[PDB]
Parts: structure tokens; C-alpha cells; sequence
RNA sequence: GGGGCUGAUUCUGGAUUCGACGGGAUUUGCGAAACCCAAGGUGCAUGCCGAGGGGCGGUUGGCCUCGUAAAAAGCCGCAAAAAAUAGUCGC
RNA sequence: UGCCUGGCGGCCGUAGCGCGGUGGUCCCACCUGACCCCAUGCCGAACUCAGAAGUGAAACGCCGUAGCGCCGAUGGUAGUGUGGGGUCUCCCCAUGCGAGAGUAGGGAACUGCCAGGCAA
RNA sequence: UCCUCCUAAAGAGUAACGGAGGAGCACGAAGGUUGGCUAAUCCUGGUCGGACAUCAGGAGGUUAGUGCAAUGGCAUAAGCCAGCUUGACUGCGAGCGUGACGGCGCGAGCAGGUGCGAAAGCAGGUCAUAGUGAUCCGGUGGUUCUGAAUGGAAGGGCCAUC
RNA sequence: CCGACUUACCAACCCGAUGCAAACUGCGAAUACCGGAGAAUGUUAUCACGGGAGACACACGGCGGGUGCUAACGUCCGUC
């Protein structure tokens, strides 16, 4: 509940002074992140998924979540109902401190950092990004891990337009290079 | 020559040709030849009718064909008995109702278009005539 | 929406209640209220309607629409129903899951003397 | 929201080794001492 | 290469509207659900609508999606 | 066809059995179903039989 | 004229031409083609014109050039363009 | 009684969409708070409870709106029951039945009960 | 031989060496119940990943799915997942549908016995329509029902079944 | 080579317009067939049970079609 208290009063009046919200229910709120690590190559071997989940294993509360294939694809060598990816639906209250673990301290851990894009939207105004690796998180020490495992990190706010989701990222010092 | 691209059924029934035209009058161009008799036109008849009609103006304007065969009509081989299966396809006729505008031309003098379809009328089997562009 | 999507779940019970033509016991759950009605098999007339919305019934509790307040009107409705001589209803889920308050509404209606 | 399959947690207190302290609840394990903070991340110059 | 076919199943309607039939008498033989159950009408294993009790067979269309119904009024 | 026919004899005192077919190539273990016994007029288990 | 069988060793499904070459991206370093912001450089320039073009004629319908007119580039045919480009054997 | 709301229906696209407005007293929704009731191939998103500070944003309801869907004659038209006829692979006439689409138009509903709130 | 569409002329039905396709199985779960849920396919964005994984948001509307061919239907889902079970139960069966006949089909409900749900309720197989052979002969288990002078037996009957 | 311009046209998906379908139907007749009510008329014309048969080679004409060449005193079904 660290940055939500900064969201609770300072950001809220910052929003209605920015876009003239007549109601306190139209100012956007972050609601979830999707910390999804779609490794993919684990179609032949199980442990390519199991350690990928175990390299994913230190963000949210508990064990690591498995996913399934949507359908069967010849080119990607898959059949229907196949354990391929591992994801996270970090919605609610346990996710707000994760941003400070990501948007503040994992930012200066990137190999040759320059910045993140500001033109990546779902059409409605919720930003999706994908980190190239996972080593920037504090939980990985490069001792027992073995991969440069990347993972899509999509933040979904209640922004009615594309600029507002850019602005709701901009209200919490996002690195717009 | 006209033939249905990627058709559905190879063999269909003979069928009857009853009724009048569900295509009313001049729509595309400005002058049309409307079939009066009732019957059918082979796809061989259409192209030779298209060839000689276009021969009059030689390039000028465009000629709007309002019809299409879309009907495989079969024939048994010569000197084989009745039945023994269904005959295979030979050629593709178009079921033609009375009062159906066959070909439409635009971009010609009025009198030149008269013989342009009249020479196309001799190639075509059924008796037919000329019509002008309809008003409303 | 969770309300209109709930309705199609209730329809299977609602189709069944009129297909076999039995008097039903309907529920409706509000954040601060609870509702309970008894509706005739003709499907357009409501016989017994006892909810917490009425001003003479809500003031028995502090917060209406919780478990003890839901049981406050569950006991009352069958008392009004048995005062019409009603002895057969089947409980309708109305799409609501039979675990929480709408179970506790049904618990008091079982306590009032009706059989379901 | 549900029980028991969301990648593991453990509260630690951290402090970056540049005079800037970022001590929030984390999920690393026992602890970790950081090296670079946001305030020393060279995006300003 | 063709000519192989089946013997027909004698589907379709067995009793028309207004006809009075006893319980257990089959109303409509059908494959899908072209006529749905109204009152006193049950669907069998193969959607065989049967007269559940005494009365007269009535055809009607109701429902949000306009589904046809066979119903029985006890006369 | 590969589902050859088996027998489901009762653990009850009867010699009676249910008769059905299983795919013994795919499902190697025997079947255990508590059906209704007619002679006992009770529910008892059934194991596979040949 | 018809029927059957055979129709890339798999004859019913999971190619891994171990290889330059052809397609795609990935990663790397940065290029007006992988680029923009006049600012760090920085005072006398650009476009319309006039002009003619390595030995030749032309040549980007635009380029090294011309402060109102006789000299200069990439390149086209020109042309220093190659040739038993594996053997072995003959007269 | 009226205005509303909520619940259950009759009819079920004249009843539905899109877009223009409105409502928070009440009700409803959003909402907050979550060990415990309980929920979960995951994180109180849904489901669940506890509350009700904030809100009418959104949903929903009503008002506007034919920008569309939708209903839609009359006459004519196609077909056809017979009865005859024709230059009888197709038509005509007598009577009898009568579209589909299209056209003028209509259309953004109505309806039944029950409980609350506010005005009389 | 069986199944589905059309030929077939709007009740059903209806032929030709007419037009087209499928079956000689699959499933103890892909069954039963309760709970819960809804697709196709696009483009928007996002690490390898791009056109195809995984993830998010919108369009969209069942063009999806339904063991398998077509037809009919299906979100109240008959589609999809989870939970617990074996109703894939026995003895009947008012009632009809259907073929000359043999034969086949649907069936609430009654008795006994079970599962699901709290409950009305549902279940005597799979969304439906093919996935199959009459009798004789003999096999196997159960049953004294009979059992040739009698005690039994053998052998038959019956019931289950090959 | 740059590389711009242009072009009959090859030319998708969306828009509007135009025709065809036994295996296309968001639309939809005549008649057909079933049920009920009624009256006139008909030597019960309705059906059941029993005794007896013959018949199961059809033909053309009419309309509805398959097939054929909408050829056949052709063939195969419907119906009179």
C-alpha cells in the first residue's frame, strides 16, 4: 500500500486538474498487471516449462501458475491443451508494491538502458510492454538460474483513451525516452 | 467463353424453363438487346455473339453481358445404350426467359448500336429485339 | 455485468418451475437489503411479498442485508404464506449461489414452518 | 481472487548501496542489498 | 458409383392441432427440436414429443427467439 | 472393431453378471462398478469376468 | 475402348536434404535510407534562370561546373573482354 | 392517486440497435473493508461476507434521436384449384384462391401485479 | 445390408445401372447429476515470436463446437470445465408410432434399489438418426422346473449368456 | 542502376447495383392430407371376423418430374 497512498490524494487531484473529470469515478485506476512468461519451447520437454515457472516463481504469493495452449498449430509443433506458458494475474492489493520493485529499482538494472516506448496500446488505453529478460528483478541472483527469460508485462488501467493510459503511466515517473 | 469458376455440382437435373425474366430492363449501359423468345443459349453461342457484336465498334465502349451459363448440361456418348450411369458434361447453357436483356452497350452512336446488336441477333438462336435505356 | 448474465442461469430454474408448474420462492440480493417473494403458478401474480425494504421491517436491525437481517424476513414470509394456508413451495436460487445470505434466508423460511 | 498458485513471496527490507534507501516489502527471500537506485539512474543528464 | 440410400424413417407430424389424444400418444416425430415442449409435452430420447396427459394438442409459437410449442389443454 | 466383450460378475452370492464391452488394450485394469443386483435387490460391487 | 493394381520404403499422419544458396526475424554497431531537432560549427548561400558536360556521342530529366557564360562527373555502346578454367587420350 | 425505483411476468424486434440528454432524497449500480462463511487447475476480477465514507464515471432506467433494423397495405404482378381452349418443350380464357419482394406509410412500444421512497 | 440429403410434385410414403455422400465402430469415460462458464476469426499492443504460440484490450457474433457423413437442432446450451457418482439398475409398463410378417421405436408412471443437489428434480447410456444378422446346433454359469421302477444322476426345460 | 511518372488492366476485402440454383431460404401460395362441428343426399357407401379367389407382364392420354437429345408408340416414379 505504498504508492496507492500517493495515488489516493496527490494523483487524483492531479488527474482532474489535467483532464477536467467532473466525477471521481472517471479518473483512471490501475487494476492489474499481466506478468506472463510465454517460454514456448517447452513443447518437447517438461522441465523447460517447470524451471521457467520456477524462474518466474518469486513475484506474487505462492506456487507458479501454469497455462495451456489455445489450439493446435503445426508450425509451432503443438497440440490442443498443452502446458506451454506461465502467467500472472496480479490484480488487487498485493500488486501495488511490485511497481516500486519494477518501475523504480529494476529500471536501473537493464543492460545498457535507454528507455521504454510510449506508443504501445491496446486501442483503449492500457499499456503492454515486454521486458527482454528477467535478471533486473531483485529476486534473481545469477547463481541457480540459467536463462535470459523474457516476459510480457501488461498493465491494465481504467483509461477511456490512449493518452490517459499514457498519462496514468506518466503520473508515476515512467521512463518515456 | 464463359464457365463457372469452382462450381459446386458436376451434374444437375434438366429442369424446366417456365416464367418470365427476373431481370427487368436496361441497368448498366444505355442500349440493350432483350430476348423475346424462350429457350437457352450455349456458352459457344454467347462468345460468337459477343465477338461479332464487338466487331462492329472494334474496341469502342464496353459491352455488358447480363447473363451467364451456370448450368452443366450433359450428353451420353455416341452409340451407347440408355442409362448405365449419368452422362458427363459437354457444354454450359443459360436458361433464358422472355423479356431478358442479354447484352448492354454504352458509348456509341444510336444507329451504329442498332446493327451492333442486330448482327448479334443473327448469331443468337432466339428471336429478339432492341430496347433503349428505361426512364425511371 | 453480473446481473443480467445471472438471469440466464436463473431461467433454467425458472423454466423448470413453470414447466412442472410449482409455486416458487424467489430471492434477490442487494448490498444493503435482501428480498423474498412467493409468486403464484400463473406466472404473473405475486402472492406473498415480504422483504426488508418496508420501513416497518428494516428498523429491527442496524444494517439490513446481512445474514441475521436476511433471516429476519425469511421467518416472516412463510408466516405470511402459511396465513394464506400455503404448504408447498420449492426454493428458487434466482441465479444466486445457495451458500451465503440466500441460504440464510432459506434457513429462516425452513424455521417458520414451510417445507422445501 | 484465489488460492496457492501465484509466484512466491517473502518480505525483505532492502537498501541500495549509494546512500539512497528503498526499503519496501519484497518477495526475494531473506534480503538483498541493491547497487543502483532510481535517483542515481543516469536519465537526467 | 451411386444409388446407395436408406429406407425413410416416416418422420414429421402425427397429430394436428385441436386433436384430442390420450397420455403417451406420440405427437411429432422429429430429428432436431423444430417443435419445443410447451405444457404437458415431454421430449423423449430422440426428441419425440409425446402427449403426457389427456387433452387436445395445440400448436403455438412463444419465447424470446420465437420457438414453436406443442401444448395440451385438458378437455 | 477392437472393444471385445467382457463380463462383470458380482461380489454377491449370485452367479449373475452384467455383460458389457471394454477396451482392454487401452484400459488395462479391471472395471469396478456398484450396480444394482437383482437377486440380492441390493447394491454390490462388480469385478471383471471372462 | 473399360476394370484392377502399381504411383518417391513406411503400404494411415509428427522430415531432422548434418551443409552454400533463397525467405524471415533475432542480436550487434551505427549509417538521410536504418533520421530528425538551427543548435555545437557557421557568412556571405539556395532555388528559378543562362550554361555545358572524363578520348568520343550521350548520360541521374538530374549531377563535380558556370553570378549570366566556356571548361569540368557516376555511367551507356567505345574500350587493356575472357578463354583447354574436370580429367585422361590423339596427329 | 401521481411520480419513480425494484421484483416477477404477458407479448415477444412498431417491442432492437447506434447516437443526442438525465437521474443518486429513495432505490439501484459502482464503492470501501476483508482473518473469519465461502470462493478458486492463479491474485477477495467473478463468486462470498462485512459494511455502507465517496460516486452517478460506468451499468441501468427514462427523455431525445428513423442514422439503421423492424411492421407495412391498396392496386398490379408470379403461381394455381378446377372448367375448357391454343400455332400444346409453353401459354390463353372462364371462374376460385393469392403472394414474395417493392411502393405510400408506420415505427423509437404497450401490458399485468407486488413492495418501498417522494408529492397530494 | 444399414444411415443422411435430393430426385419427391409443402401430410407420411414413393422408382431408374438417377444425383451426392457415410457405417460393420468409438466412450467406464467422451456416462449420470449438481455447480460454473461461453465461441469463430480479425486487427491494437506486447521479449525471443515474425504470418502461427503464450498475454492483454476491443471489434465480432456462434461464420465455433457437438467421437465420425450429411441433415435437423442445440447458450435454458445438446458446447465447455470443475465436483461427487455409476441410472451404462432390475421387475414392469397405461399409451401410441411404425413394417405384409418377423421385427423396431418413443413413453410419463408403478414396485424395489442407487447417485447428485439443501430442495423440488434428473438419471433404467452418449444431441438425434448407421456402428448389424433370424433359426438350428452346441458351449459356460445359475436354477430340482422336470428328470421315464425308485434314490439320485445323465439329459432336457428355464434364466443369464457365448 | 537510380528511379519517378503512367497504364489497357491482373486486382482483394467493404460499399451500391445485376442475374442463377434439386442437394441456397431471412420470405411464402393454390391445392393436398388430418381433426372437430353441421345439413342434405347414398340400396352400410365405414370397418371388423370368417370361407373363397384371382392378381404381383401393364398400356396409352393428362398433369408433376427423373433420365434421353425436355428424340422416341423410350424408360422409370407420382397422380387422375
Amino acid at each position: 500500500a505504498k504508492l496507492h497512498d500517493y495515488y489516493k490524494d496527490e494523483v487524483v487531484k492531479k488527474l482532474m486538474t489535467e483532464f477536467n473529470y467532473n466525477s471521481v469515478m472517471q479518473v483512471p485506476r490501475v487494476e492489474k498487471i499481466t506478468l506472463n512468461m510465454g517460454v514456448g519451447e517447452a513443447i518437447a520437454d517438461k522441465k523447460l516449462l517447470d524451471n521457467a515457472a520456477a524462474d518466474l516463481a518469486a513475484i506474487s504469493g505462492q506456487k507458479p501458475l501454469i497455462t495451456k495452449a489455445r489450439k493446435s498449430v503445426a508450425g509451432f509443433k503443438i497440440r490442443q491443451g498443452y502446458p506451454i506458458g506461465c502467467k500472472v494475474t496480479l490484480r488487487g492489493e498485493r500488486m501495488w508494491e511490485f511497481f516500486e520493485r519494477l518501475i523504480t529499482i529494476a529500471v536501473p538494472r537493464i543492460r545498457d538502458f535507454r528507455g521504454l516506448s510510449a506508443k504501445s496500446f491496446d486501442g483503449r488505453g492500457n499499456y503492454s510492454m515486454g521486458v527482454r529478460e528477467q535478471i533486473i528483478f531483485p529476486e534473481i541472483d545469477y547463481d541457480k538460474v540459467d536463462r535470459v527469460r523474457g516476459l510480457d508485462i501488461t498493465i491494465t488501467t481504467t483509461a477511456k483513451s490512449d493518452e490517459e493510459g499514457r498519462a496514468l503511466l506518466a503520473a508515476f515517473d515512467f521512463p518515456f525516452r | 467463353m464463359l464457365q463457372p469458376k469452382r462450381t459446386k455440382f458436376r451434374k444437375m437435373h434438366k429442369g424446366r424453363n417456365r416464367g418470365l425474366a427476373q431481370g427487368t430492363d436496361v441497368s448498366f449501359g444505355s442500349f440493350g438487346l432483350k430476348a423475346v423468345g424462350r429457350g437457352r443459349l450455349t456458352a459457344r453461342q454467347i462468345e460468337a455473339a459477343r465477338r461479332a457484336m464487338t466487331r462492329a465498334v472494334k474496341r469502342q465502349g464496353k459491352i455488358w453481358i447480363r447473363v451467364f451459363p451456370d448450368k452443366p448440361i450433359t450428353e451420353k456418348p455416341l452409340a451407347v445404350r440408355m442409362g448405365k450411369g449419368k452422362g458427363n458434361v459437354e457444354y454450359w447453357v443459360a436458361l433464358i426467359q422472355p423479356g431478358k436483356v442479354l447484352y448492354e452497350m454504352d458509348g456509341v452512336p444510336e444507329e451504329l448500336a442498332r446493327e451492333a446488336f442486330k448482327l448479334a441477333a443473327a448469331k443468337l438462336p432466339i428471336k429478339t429485339t432492341f430496347v433503349t435505356k428505361t426512364v425511371m | 455485468d453480473k446481473k443480467s448474465a445471472r438471469i440466464r442461469r436463473a431461467t433454467r430454474a425458472r423454466r423448470k418451475l413453470q414447466e412442472l408448474g410449482a409455486t416458487r420462492l424467489v430471492v434477490h440480493r442487494t448490498p444493503r437489503h435482501i428480498y423474498a417473494q412467493v409468486i403464484a403458478p400463473n406466472g404473473s401474480e405475486v402472492l406473498v411479498a415480504a422483504s426488508t425494504v418496508e420501513k416497518a421491517i428494516a428498523e429491527q436491525l442496524k444494517y439490513t442485508g446481512n445474514k441475521d437481517a436476511a433471516a429476519a424476513v425469511g421467518k416472516a414470509v412463510a408466516e405470511r404464506a402459511l396465513e394464506k394456508g400455503i404448504k408447498d413451495v420449492s426454493f428458487d436460487r434466482s441465479g444466486f449461489q445457495y451458500h451465503g445470505r440466500v441460504q440464510a434466508l432459506a434457513d429462516a423460511a425452513r424455521e417458520a414452518g414451510l417445507q422445501f | 481472487m484465489k488460492k496457492d498458485i501465484h509466484p512466491k513471496y517473502e518480505e525483505i527490507t532492502a537498501s541500495c548501496s549509494c546512500g539512497n534507501v528503498m526499503k519496501i516489502r519484497s518477495t526475494v527471500g531473506h534480503d538483498l542489498n541493491l547497487d543502483v537506485c532510481s535517483k542515481c539512474h543516469p536519465f537526467f543528464t | 458409383r451411386n444409388g446407395r440410400d436408406s429406407e425413410a424413417k416416416r418422420l414429421g407430424v402425427k397429430r394436428f392441432g385441436g386433436e384430442s389424444v390420450l397420455a403417451g400418444s406420440i405427437i411429432v416425430r422429429q430429428r432436431g427440436t423444430k417443435f419445443h415442449a410447451g405444457a404437458n409435452v415431454g421430449c423423449g430420447r430422440d426428441h419425440t414429443l409425446f402427449a403426457k396427459a389427456d387433452g387436445k394438442v395445440k400448436f403455438e409459437v412463444k419465447g424470446p427467439k420465437n420457438r414453436k410449442f406443442i401444448s395440451i389443454e385438458a378437455e | 472393431g477392437i472393444r471385445e466383450k467382457i463380463k462383470l460378475v458380482s461380489s454377491a452370492g449370485t452367479g449373475h453378471f452384467y455383460t458389457t464391452t471394454k477396451n482392454k488394450r487401452t484400459k488395462p485394469e479391471k472395471l469396478e462398478l456398484k450396480k444394482f443386483d437383482p437377486v440380492v435387490r441390493q447394491h454390490v460391487i462388480y469385478k471383471e469376468a471372462k
